[PDB]
């Protein structure tokens, strides 16, 4: 590890156990039918602005 | 510079107390970075300041004298 055992806590990976189906419903991001984050994106949107 | 044309052109891109604003103004805010770095343009002073570069102009009000004077010499 490199870390002094002393200082440590057991951890949980989120990522690991799901289901792909809903990775995508967590992580995954587009402007296919959704862009439902600019309800968030406040205050400022850009929007979207240029590529990048 | 910039600036100065963008206070007047800041001035009524603001659309009503809806929420029309801030999805203009945060692009706006972008704008403010830009000029944030416009500030960095500025960065550095030239000549000292009003009215200390003033006080040169007047210095030279009156180093202009000797100048309308020594012609008055000339014969």
């Amino acid at each position: 590890d490199g870390l002094d055992a002393t200082l440590v806590e057991y951890q949980v990976f989120d990522s690991l156990r799901l289901s792909t189906k809903q990775f995508e419903k967590k992580y995954r991001i587009d402007l296919m039918e959704d862009r439902s984050l600019s309800l968030y994106m406040e205050n400022s949107i850009e929007n979207d602005s240029s590529v990048q | 510079t910039l600036l100065r044309q963008g206070i007047r052109q800041l001035k009524e891109k603001v659309s009503k107390m809806e929420p029309e604003e801030m999805t203009v103004k945060e692009k706006k805010s972008i704008i403010e970075i830009l000029k944030a770095r416009i500030a960095l343009k500025k960065a550095f002073l030239k000549m000292a300041l009003s009215e200390s570069n003033d006080t040169v102009v007047k210095k030279e009000d009156v180093r202009e004298s000797p100048v309308d004077t020594f012609m008055e010499n000339a014969t």
